[PDB]
């Protein structure tokens, strides 16, 4: 809709600096406590051709083994130009599946840092009037401009 | 505002409100358009 | 006639940012704990 | 020197506990119980007023409808509301909860929790923010603060 | 600019006041009735008309981009003054 | 690519048996566990004292509505139901007329806060600027009906948040 | 030929009807418990007769297929009843006890509105 | 390039235009038409009674492996003399492609549920049975998953209103929350928006 | 950020990591909140000649 | 009347059925079904309430947006009635009390108050007024309930001479104080009756029926200066309608015989607590109290409502002092023949 405002990619980088400290202390009360493993270990564990048949799909698939991501696979917007690992499970229980999360947790902010060392110049929208509306600036001075906002919104 | 003051205009409100529900100035809501149809008005005179 | 001006990283990025597991390795060794918890009993006994 | 003033201060302790010890029982339903938690998150800790973050029906004192009330959910709702001990209150939170919102005119919603329960304050929003919800509980409190219970009886 | 009716109701800028046998006047009863006091067809007619030399003028309703979208006016009818159809600013020509 | 989990393979020397023996029986990582929790109590909390202080907001805010005017008192609305055409909700019902002087002006101007959405569209699609959300966020009310918004209230939010409308378009009206 | 159509359950009305008064009769001996386990304030005597009445409504079918699907209804309907899944609410929603009486004579819909 | 125009992937095009034929060859008693979109989606239209045999064929054929029940939809088209229309969307992770496999029925005809198949269909057939109102033949558990219970009707059915038949409030008369004829204190305003103009000639259907 | 080197020092060795580093606090190192007025980039199409729509 | 509010709608919700009412008294057991039937068919409900807000709560889900308006008042207040009546159509009057109170008794009540929105309607100018009694009203009676409201009834019969008297009998219903207060001596043991339960003929009615009566009358205008009198369908003995009582409550039944001046003794302690009296000597009074005959007056079948017998919904109202949740038929109570 709008162009990201000045001052903001500062703070994305700002937040994205502290919060692998923010997953760390969550794995020290998580990750290797008893109580945890044993209400999360060898409970909901799922084949990896029950996975596939029930329409499963995301963390229920790689939780149990099975290397697929449609980031990797079937790539969309600019996905193919950046870097992370998919994290994959071994038991199939909820426990690795709750691995997963966390280390995506992870590999979300390793993107992230991409995104912000690598964002283009340029307008945020098609510059297509008959399919994203112009701008209000043009759309006070110009007919056509007019024209396409009154029917995109109408 | 005691450094980027507001622009000043005659309709703006000098005096605040805050919210006031649950008092006699709450906002009661009501229709804002006229009448549409005016029916009929029968003479006042008799007849026969 | 100012040039553009958006939201945009600043000349050469931003610093690194950690993201990998950081769960350090404190505390003694199973041995010596033992020891320590043996050593408490037999002074206690005593 | 009047049974009126005595009566009145009387009034006021039992308000002041009633509001300063509002326990909810939130019914999070959809999007609007995220804005509900945040709530009870670091920030703005409905904790601190009082407010517990959860309680069951039976040990709540207010009800928060923070979600959309659909036609299968409503019988449901009406059930907590009846078995809810008195004096028990209602807060509507979001546009779903209000008057419908962005599913007005579905067939499997209710237009508004106020066709089922009544409601003592309504939060606008889509989702409301979670300051803008407390600023609903704190509105509540002025509402308990301004009740006359034990006036009206010495008057009757 | 009120109109108060007889019967002590503020008249709104849109004309808009219920009559003696109305049933609808109870909701106001311990309430009161929202009107907004600053009516917009009293201020624009206090507003000079401005004079120009051209016989096109342009109004965007000032501010540029936050005004109204850019109108051309046109000002060989010396009967009447020229109407802005956004902002109602009114033109009028210098003598020809 | 991809990376294991849960792969790991533990130790099965004596030195690494005992140390999880000694885990087991000595709770050393539930230890570990009450030094992050004692940790957090001696850190500043995050709370913030409201309503004495509020949560940080930006000009984009979309809150309560308000129906503007040009610096002359002369309404911006011109009855063109673009907004109305675009609510997601139907959360606006328009009705116009020409006014005494022969003014596009609108008669009816309601805005059912109750089916609203909170989401802009409203104010993307007007040509005038004369429909806005305010930052305003505050307006919960004790009955449903005055959540029903007409024309003069939307008039006298605007009337009354204008020293603050006005700021936050300045602040913002070269992005949209 | 175009005639010609794939059944559901039942290939003619015959073998449909069978499972109609197989329905009718897991219906009318559920009604019993029905009172008692939801606590409802009618009488077992009122409670077959809107299974009676309900029946008699799709009573001038003559497709097996149409047959099939209301009796697929029905059951599913049954099921809901005697799993308790259904609330009060919806046991009592057949009798539209809080809908005003509507009559259905020429005069008296004169009066009230322009319906017919 | 034009920097506003999505680009082509003639290579997909024609590998999944091959795939098509090769899927009606091997399956000409129930393929009844193959279509790829401009966007690279191979569509598969069968005969009803097909469901099980094409659905099988393409999760175990070894060239095909759609182990994978993305989604199963119905699309009401009341025009049709079928009205309605199955849709079975199929993913292939051994592949990395997908497929889409069309079928149609009306009110009264049963379809095959394909739960021997898929075991992900459970839950889908149930809310085609509830929404669009297809019943699916030899379903484990069939029954209403996504409306009240007791709900008369299909809602999903294009003939079916918006705003519903019945509505719900409490009565204190009778303690219990009620369901009434649908009364809308502010009706819904249906909008014409089409344009009288048309606009896409590449489409455009004969006189 | 105001607390004594002492607490720091005990909150740090009981998490097992500098946390003065790292606060989840906001204090001066976020953006101030007025910027200068941007100027955005106009998309490929602003242009005067060659750009006739049925070619994009 | 050139307005004459038109109806319009299916007479649901959101429909308006151009009934403006104000309501005196829509805060206890027979205003909630009143009003309910109103807001169901789309009608403007005033509601002037004396209590406290947080009490008019169950009235407010009753009508749609907009179409209950509650207000304050007085009942020697008059400026504060007429408020409440000058933009309404008609006038109904529901106040009462079982009690007296050191503000107000039962003249206060029965008489000054239903006057004074009598008179006060009748220049504000409301065509309808309806006025509810008792059946057992007389200026010759024992209990100062039943003396005050035949003094009243008169009156308003003479300030708002077009004005329909409602005479019910004992109403019984979920909030009732009939059927509820017969099931409620299980705490003192035994159940007093003066003689055994015997020479009392009572003719309870439903509270709907009350309730349909009552809106049907605001809308014949052949009820304009009429008097009703609303009865049940079957007259019975107090001794087999208690016993009715506690044998579908399923609670152990020892009634005892009690003479009248000891029951009025214990009728006076229960009436010194500053709450809710359990019981009085005036309400003694009125449970053996037989129900009269009027057959002159027309009653229900006459406004187009059928008396409902109280078999059909006694269980509706005493099934919460059943102490068991199911309990697994109770015999129909003796019921005295028409002859
Ligand atoms: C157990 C021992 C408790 C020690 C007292 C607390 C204390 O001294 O902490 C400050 C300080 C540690 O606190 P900090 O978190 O690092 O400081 C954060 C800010 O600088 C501190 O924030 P600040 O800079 O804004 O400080 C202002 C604050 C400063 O307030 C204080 O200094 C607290 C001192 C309390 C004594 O002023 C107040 O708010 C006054 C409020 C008083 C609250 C009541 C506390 C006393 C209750 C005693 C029971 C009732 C009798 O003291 C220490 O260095 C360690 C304390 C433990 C060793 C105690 C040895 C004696
Ligand atoms: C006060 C609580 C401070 C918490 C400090 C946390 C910490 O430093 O953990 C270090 C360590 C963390 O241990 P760990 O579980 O991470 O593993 C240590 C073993 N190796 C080195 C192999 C990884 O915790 C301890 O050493 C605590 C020792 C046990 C103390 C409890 C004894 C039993 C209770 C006796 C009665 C009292
Ligand atoms: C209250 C909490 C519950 C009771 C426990 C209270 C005691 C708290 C134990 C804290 C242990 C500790 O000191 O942890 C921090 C310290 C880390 O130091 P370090 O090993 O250098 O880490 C970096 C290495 N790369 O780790 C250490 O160096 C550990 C040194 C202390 C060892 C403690 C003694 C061994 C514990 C096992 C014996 C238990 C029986 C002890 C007798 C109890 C009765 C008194
Ligand atoms: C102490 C044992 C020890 O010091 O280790 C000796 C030897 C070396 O062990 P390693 O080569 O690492 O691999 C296992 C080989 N069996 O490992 C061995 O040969 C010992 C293998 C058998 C050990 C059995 C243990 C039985 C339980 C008693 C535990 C004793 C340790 C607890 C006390 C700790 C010290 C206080
Ligand atoms: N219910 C019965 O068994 C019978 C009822 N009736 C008649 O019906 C009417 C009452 O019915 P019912 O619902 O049972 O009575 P309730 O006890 O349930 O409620 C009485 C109503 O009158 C109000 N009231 C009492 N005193 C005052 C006062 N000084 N000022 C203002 N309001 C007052 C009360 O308001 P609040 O409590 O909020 O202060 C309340 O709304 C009476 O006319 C009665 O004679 C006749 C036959 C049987
Ligand atoms: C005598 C019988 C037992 C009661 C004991 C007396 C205390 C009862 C009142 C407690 C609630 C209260 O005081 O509330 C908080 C009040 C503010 O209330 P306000 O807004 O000024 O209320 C004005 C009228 N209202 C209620 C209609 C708005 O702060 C105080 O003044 C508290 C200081 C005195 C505390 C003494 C404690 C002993
Ligand atoms: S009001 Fe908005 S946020 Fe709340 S449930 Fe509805 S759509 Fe979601
Ligand atoms: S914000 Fe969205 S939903 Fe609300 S009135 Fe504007 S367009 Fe409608
Ligand atoms: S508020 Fe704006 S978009 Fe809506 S009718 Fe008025 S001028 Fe048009
Ligand atoms: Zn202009």
């Amino acid at each position: 809709h709008q162009d990201l405002p000045l001052g903001l990619m500062d703070d994305i980088y700002e937040f994205s600096k502290n919060f692998s400290l923010r997953i760390d202390e969550l794995e020290e009360m998580l990750t290797n406590n008893r109580i945890w493993r044993n209400r999360t270990v060898d409970i909901g564990i799922v084949t990896a051709e029950d996975a596939l048949n029930y329409g499963f799909s995301g963390v229920m698939l790689r939780g149990s083994g099975i290397q697929w991501d449609l980031r990797k696979t079937q790539p969309y917007d600019v996905y193919d130009q950046v870097e992370f690992d998919v994290p994959i499970g071994s038991r199939g229980d909820c426990y690795d599946r709750y691995l997963c999360r966390v280390e995506e947790m992870r590999q979300s902010i390793r993107i992230i840092s991409q995104c912000l060392n690598k964002m283009p110049p340029g307008e945020i929208k098609v510059d297509d009037a008959k399919v994203s509306p112009p701008k209000r600036a043009e759309m006070k001075t110009s007919m056509e401009s007019l024209i396409h906002h009154f029917k995109l919104y109408t | 505002p005691t450094v980027k003051p507001p622009t000043a205009r005659k309709f703006i409100w000098t005096n605040h409100k805050f919210n006031l529900s649950g008092t006699p100035q709450q906002y009661v809501p009501y229709s804002t358009t006229r009448k549409k149809i005016q029916e009929w008005v029968p003479p006042s005179t008799p007849y026969k | 006639a100012s040039k553009v001006k958006q939201d945009m990283p600043p000349v050469g990025g931003y610093g690194p940012i950690d993201y990998k597991r950081n769960l350090p390795r404190r505390g003694l060794s199973g041995y010596s704990m033992f020891a320590v918890g043996i050593g408490a009993l037999l002074f206690g006994y005593w | 020197s009047r049974g009126e003033y005595v009566v009145a201060k009387l009034d006021d302790l039992i308000n002041w506990a009633r509001r300063s010890s509002l326990w909810p029982m939130t019914f999070g339903l959809a999007c609007c119980a995220v804005e509900m938690m945040h709530m009870a998150a670091p920030r703005y800790d409905m904790d601190r007023f009082g407010v517990v973050f959860r309680a069951s029906p039976r040990q709540s004192d207010v009800m928060i409808v923070a979600g959309t009330l659909t036609n299968k959910m409503a019988p449901a709702l009406r059930k907590v509301y009846d078995q809810m001990p008195e004096p028990r209150y209602v807060v509507s939170m979001g546009s779903c909860a209000n008057g419908g919102g962005y599913y007005h005119y579905s067939y499997s919603v209710v237009r508004g929790c106020d066709r089922i329960v009544p409601v003592d304050i309504y939060v606008p929003g889509c989702p409301p923010t979670a300051e803008a919800l407390l600023y609903g509980i704190l509105q509540l409190q002025k509402k308990i603060k301004r009740e006359k219970r034990l006036r009206i009886w010495y008057r009757r | 600019g009120v109109r108060t009716s007889p019967t002590g109701e503020k008249v709104t800028h849109t004309g808009q006041v219920y009559d003696d046998g109305d049933y609808r006047k109870v909701r106001f009863v311990g309430r009161q009735k929202e009107v907004n006091e600053n009516f917009a067809i009293d201020l624009i007619a206090e507003q000079p008309v401005s004079q120009v030399g051209s016989r096109v003028i342009s109004c965007d309703g000032g501010g540029g981009a936050l005004g109204h979208p850019r109108v051309y006016i046109n000002l060989d009818k010396e009967t009447k003054t020229g109407t802005c159809g956004y902002c109602g600013l009114q033109f009028r020509q210098q003598h020809h | 690519t991809y990376k294991y989990v849960n792969l790991r393979e533990p130790s099965m020397d004596m030195k690494s048996v005992t140390d999880r023996a000694a885990q087991t029986l000595l709770w050393t990582e539930l230890i570990r566990g009450l030094g992050m929790t004692l940790s957090y109590l001696f850190r500043e909390p995050a709370t913030i004292n409201y309503p004495f202080e509020k949560g940080p907001l930006s000009p984009r805010f979309r809150g309560e509505h308000a129906l503007r005017r040009y610096p002359s008192g002369e309404e911006r609305c011109i009855a063109c139901k673009l907004c109305e055409a675009v609510c997601p909700a139907q959360a606006i019902t328009i009705e116009a007329e020409p006014r005494a002087d022969g003014s596009r002006r609108t008669t009816r101007y309601d805005i059912d806060m109750t089916k609203c959405i909170y989401c802009g569209f409203c104010q993307e699609a007007c040509p005038v600027d004369a429909i806005v959300e305010g930052p305003n966020f505050e307006f919960s009310t004790e009955t449903h009906e005055e959540l029903l918004y007409n024309k003069e209230k939307l008039l006298n939010n605007g009337d009354k948040w204008e020293a603050e409308i006005a700021a936050n378009i300045q602040a913002d009206y070269l992005y949209r | 030929a175009s005639t010609s159509v794939k059944p559901i359950f039942s290939r003619d009305m015959n073998e449909a009807k069978r499972r109609v008064r197989e329905l009718y009769r897991a219906w009318y001996r559920e009604v019993p418990n029905t009172v008692h386990l939801f606590q409802l304030d009618i009488s077992v005597k009122q409670g077959r007769d809107k299974v009676r009445e309900m029946f008699k409504k799709n009573a001038h079918i003559t497709d097996p297929r149409v047959v099939d699907l209301l009796v697929i209804k029905g059951k599913m309907e049954l099921e809901e009843t005697i799993k308790v899944w259904k609330q009060r609410t919806h046991v009592m929603r057949f009798f539209h006890e809080t809908e005003a009486p509507r009559p259905k004579d020429f005069l008296s819909k004169f009066y009230v509105g322009h319906d017919p | 390039t034009r920097p506003t125009v999505r680009p082509r992937n003639d290579v997909a095009h024609k590998q999944l235009s091959a795939f098509g034929e090769y899927v009606a060859e091997i399956l000409p008693k129930y393929v009844q038409q193959v279509q790829v979109s401009c966007f690279n989606e191979l569509e598969i239209c069968i005969h009803p009674d097909g469901v099980i045999p094409v659905l099988t064929f393409l999760r175990d054929h070894s060239n095909a492996q759609f182990k994978s029940l993305a989604d199963l939809t119905a699309v009401d088209i009341p025009t049709r003399q079928n009205r309605f229309e199955i849709v079975y969307n199929l993913l292939s992770l051994r592949f990395n492609s997908r497929i889409r496999v069309k079928t149609y029925t009306d009110e009264l005809t049963p379809i095959e549920s394909s739960v021997p198949v898929y075991k992900a269909a459970n839950w889908y057939e149930r809310e085609i049975w509830d929404m669009f109102g297809v019943f699916f033949a030899n379903h484990p558990d069939l029954r209403r998953i996504l409306t009240d219970y007791g709900f008369e009707g299909h809602p999903f059915r294009k003939d079916f209103p918006l705003s519903g038949y019945v509505e719900l409030r409490y009565d204190d008369e009778v303690k219990r929350v009620v369901a009434e004829p649908v009364e809308l204190a502010q009706e819904f305003r249906k909008f014409d928006l089409n344009s009288p103009w048309e606009a896409f000639p590449a489409y455009r259907q004969p006189p | 950020a105001s607390a004594t080197r002492f607490i720091q020092w005990l909150r740090n060795w009981a998490s097992g990591r500098d946390l003065q580093a790292k606060l989840q606090l906001r204090y001066q190192e976020i953006s101030k909140r007025t910027q200068p007025p941007p100027k955005l980039p106009v998309g490929p199409s602003h242009k005067l000649s060659n750009n006739y729509y049925c070619t994009r | 009347l050139h307005h004459a509010v038109i109806p319009h709608g299916k007479g649901g919700r959101s429909s308006v059925s151009g009934i403006v009412a104000t309501v005196f008294g829509a805060t206890g057991f027979l205003g909630r079904y009143v009003v309910n039937h109103l807001g169901r068919m789309g009608s403007q409900v005033i509601v002037p309430h004396r209590c406290e807000p947080y009490d008019t709560m169950h009235l407010r889900p009753m009508g749609d947006l907009g179409q209950i308006i509650f207000m304050d008042w007085n009942g020697r207040d008059k400026d504060s009635i007429r408020r409440a009546v000058e933009h309404s159509s008609v006038v109904i009057n529901l106040v009462g009390r079982e009690w007296e109170t050191q503000n107000f008794d039962f003249e206060d009540v029965f008489v000054k108050i239903p006057q004074a929105i009598a008179q006060v309607s009748k220049e504000a100018g409301v065509e309808k007024f309806i006025h509810i009694s008792h059946l057992n009203a007389d200026i010759k009676s024992s209990s100062k309930y039943l003396r005050s409201k035949a003094v009243g009834e008169k009156e308003v019969r003479e300030t708002f001479p077009e004005a329909t008297i409602i005479k019910p009998a004992e109403i019984f219903g979920r909030e009732d104080r009939f059927l509820n207060y017969f099931a409620n001596i299980r705490w003192f043991g035994g159940v007093p009756l003066i003689s055994l339960g015997k020479k009392t003929v009572k003719q309870p009615v439903y509270i709907v029926d009350v309730t349909k009566g009552i809106i049907n009358a605001i809308k014949d205008p052949d009820a304009r200066g009429k008097t009703f009198a609303f009865v049940g369908p079957s007259r019975y003995l107090l001794f087999d309608l208690v016993q009715y009582v506690f044998a579908v409550a399923h609670r152990p039944f020892l009634p005892y015989p009690l003479p009248h001046f000891a029951y009025r003794w214990i009728g006076r302690l229960f009436e010194i607590s500053p709450f809710e009296p359990w019981t009085t000597r005036d309400k003694v009074e009125r449970i053996h109290t037989t129900d009269k005959i009027l057959p002159h007056l027309p009653g229900l079948e006459d406004l187009g409502v059928e008396a409902t017998p109280l078999e059909l919904k006694a269980i509706e109202v005493l099934r919460r002092h059943r102490t068991y949740r199911w309990l697994s038929d109770v015999q129909p109570a003796k019921t005295i023949p028409t002859s």
